[PDB]
């Protein structure tokens, strides 16, 4: 049964290599998106720094996960934050994004998930797909009326130094009357506050989804990488056992044949 | 333009503008990600209190 | 070894198959028959010509489903076809 | 910092990042935003027009179909547009005349669909207008 | 036709599940329980519970396990296993499935673990 | 200098394309037949037909298969595989060059089979 173990580990290693190639293919696009998305969000963040855009105070619960079903700690860490939010704010509506986050959000509170959209992590973060997702969110159940909304989003530092970290969003009320919003002026006719809330949600969502897709592609290159290491170690051990077993079998055969003679 | 009355949101308007502006261009400008910008496979099925994901209509 | 070198072939009923519930337990991939369908009623042959290839494909997707993850349309269809067969 | 910095980083592909300029005149929602230098703390949602970003060199003209240009107190114009455009690829004739009219077929849809597509009704005219 | 069609099916399902666990053990160790299917994960969890249900307290083995021995009734055991595969106690504790009698003693052990472990 | 200058040129590609076809054997089944580039998808559409075209019915395997046998020559097969690589018949169907004779014999296989579709 050692031979079947070695060959099955070898097959798992081949499958892991194929998954690594798929990870590279998806990670190229995820990084390509995140590169521009980070700057896009920093553009409106400059305003949120130009005007201290602290939001005070029906409050949604969100998470970051692409269209894959967990990779090491890609879905688990976000699920823990989702359960913590469910405990803290049971009456908090959930935005079920992708599949793994969709399944995790459907797990805790049936009355929280207000949307169930799948396959968000199809490819790189696209501006139009993210924008349409937000516009639907900005139209579903008055998520703009949601006084506060925390984005429990991945913060991949370099490779996997992340969890679904929580951040605030400057909404329609919190944009116009920010304490340092006196710095940047708005127009009564232009209706700045609503548009600033929507666009802040847009930039934050695009940047966060791009970072999360990049981080899960990392989980497809930093969790399967650990699995590839495990397969290498198991394969070396099994190869040692089989090479020793074959040699010992041949030796015992020679010994038996001579001992017969 | 008519985002004020009966659209979806500011993102919907600017995204439709993006789709038209890309349509106001040939292949020598529109990169591959513009295809996913046009081919959006995000399937929106708003759930419910009783976990009623009605229909995953493309976003 | 000598029998498998002299016999017609084998139905190498591996223990995993019989443990996997498939009773009888002809491990189709590990099976072999030198004679083959030429020594068969063609009524069987018309369906076996596809049955063998379907089992072969299922052998090609066994590892992919062993990973327990998604894939393209051909792969998932092959897995469902092989398990059903 | 002297001059005026622009942050034109759209959700598609970031174009400008804090580069100095002499003018970034753009078509705001309430009007024409001709912020040349420094500007003042005020950020406006934008209307489809031309952003002739006058750098220290010539003013590149790109008919941009939307955005918001945050005039940060550091003479930083954070123009988080939705689309990018060249000074040459954003200039064409046939692509700006038939596409909108073919889209007018979509306007034959129901009420909410027409309300959405009313933006596209005049979307392509702006590029052919600002192409010069 | 020996011990019952239901018994034969129960044994067949149990063996299939355990064989699935052994077959997936390689990928489980190499990658982890999360990396595979939720159907596969569910089967693996049920199989682990079943394997942990395989042991029992034997009357003279009380020297080792320390529990007074338990003799599981054949029909009761078959029903218990059919239930456990069918998820009539799939939420009971794993450590409360080892060294007990039938699924009744399993539930009693789960309650005891609810009292002590908490 | 021992097998023919062209025969090594084509085989080098033929070995590489099949190895690339072997290299593309894993990737195509993972995410689909899309990831290939224009040269790669050409190879996937040149080799997976050539690897299928690798087959040939035998002049002695008459009793089982039923397809009359094929016996092209070296000057036939060598330039045959190159034209398959060269794409001069890249429009041939999936089974067009498979289980066939030479390159000139891969033309009729699709042509006679295309009669059923029209």
């Amino acid at each position: 049964e050692v031979e079947m173990r070695l060959k099955s580990i070898k097959n798992i290693e081949k499958i892991t290599k194929t998954m690594k190639i798929v990870a590279s293919t998806r990670l190229s696009k995820a990084e390509k998106a995140k590169i521009s998305a980070k700057k896009m969000d920093e553009a409106e963040q400059l305003f949120y720094k130009n005007a201290e855009t602290k939001n005070l105070d029906k409050e949604l619960i969100v998470a970051i996960t692409s269209d894959k079903g967990l990779c090491g700690s890609i879905h688990s860490q976000l699920a823990k934050a989702v359960r913590r939010h469910l405990n803290d704010q049971p009456n908090a509506d959930i935005v079920t994004i992708g599949d793994k986050i969709k399944m995790q959000l459907l797990r805790t509170h049936p009355n929280n998930i207000k949307l169930s959209i799948n396959g968000i992590g199809k490819d790189a973060p696209t501006f139009q797909e993210s924008a349409l997702i937000a516009d639907k969110l900005l139209s579903v159940m008055k998520a703009g009326t949601y006084p506060k909304i925390s984005i429990f989003y991945n913060d991949p530092v370099s490779s996997l130094s992340f969890e679904p970290s929580e951040k605030p969003i400057f909404n329609a009320k919190t944009i116009e009357q920010s304490p340092s919003f006196g710095k940047f002026e708005i127009d009564t006719d232009a209706n700045v506050p609503r548009d600033l809330f929507e666009y802040t949600l847009a930039n934050q969502m695009l940047t966060a989804m791009a970072q999360g897709y990049a981080a899960e592609i990392s989980a497809r290159r930093n969790a399967m990488d650990n699995a590839s290491k495990n397969a290498g170690d198991m394969i070396n051990r099994y190869s040692i056992l089989y090479n020793r077993t074959r040699q010992a079998v041949i030796t015992n055969e020679l010994v038996d044949i001579i001992t017969g003679a | 333009s008519a985002w004020r009355k009966a659209g979806i949101s500011y993102a919907a308007y600017l995204n439709v503008a993006a789709q038209a502006i890309r349509s106001s261009l040939k292949t020598e400008l529109q990169t591959a990600s513009v295809l996913n910008r046009s081919q959006t496979d995000a399937f929106y099925t708003q759930y419910k209190n009783g976990t009623a994901a009605s229909e995953p209509t493309p976003i | 070894t000598n029998v498998i070198s002299i016999t017609d072939g084998q139905i190498f009923l591996e223990a995993e198959l019989f443990y996997k519930g498939i009773r009888p337990a002809i491990n189709v991939g590990l099976s072999v028959s030198r004679v083959g369908s030429a020594a068969q009623v063609k009524a069987l042959k018309q369906v076996a010509g596809s049955l063998k290839l379907f089992l072969a494909q299922y052998r090609e997707v066994a590892a992919f489903a062993q990973f327990g993850s998604d894939l393209d349309a051909s792969t998932k269809q092959t897995l469902v076809r092989g398990e059903r067969l | 910092s002297s001059g005026l910095k622009l942050q034109f980083a759209l959700p598609h592909e970031t174009l400008y990042s804090g580069s100095e300029v002499t003018q970034v005149n753009l078509p705001a929602k309430s009007g024409r935003i001709g912020v040349l230098a420094n500007h003042v703390p005020t950020v406006e949602q934008l209307l489809p027009g031309v952003v002739e970003v006058m750098e220290g060199s010539n003013s590149k003209k790109f008919f941009i179909s939307g955005g918001f240009a945050t005039v940060q107190p550091d003479s930083q114009l954070c123009v988080t547009a939705i689309e990018a455009f060249p000074l040459e690829s954003f200039s064409q004739e046939n692509i700006k005349n038939l596409l909108a009219e073919a889209k007018k077929n979509v306007s034959s849809s129901d009420a909410r669909e027409a309300a959405e597509a009313a933006i596209q009704v005049e979307v392509l005219e702006n590029l052919q207008s600002v192409l010069k | 036709a020996v011990v019952g069609q239901e018994h034969y099916d129960v044994a067949s399902k149990v063996q299939e599940t355990l064989q699935t666990y052994k077959s997936l053990q390689d990928i489980i160790a190499i990658l982890g329980m999360d990396e595979l299917s939720e159907q596969d994960k569910l089967t693996v969890e049920r199989a682990r519970k079943i394997q942990r249900f395989l042991s029992q307290p034997f009357a003279v083995a009380e020297v080792f396990t320390g529990i007074p021995g338990k003799l599981v009734r054949l029909k009761d055991t078959v029903a218990s296993f059919k239930a456990v595969l069918e998820g009539k106690y799939d939420n009971i504790p794993e450590h409360a499935f080892y060294m007990v009698g039938g699924i009744e003693d399993v539930v009693a052990k789960a309650e005891k673990l609810a009292a002590e472990a908490n």
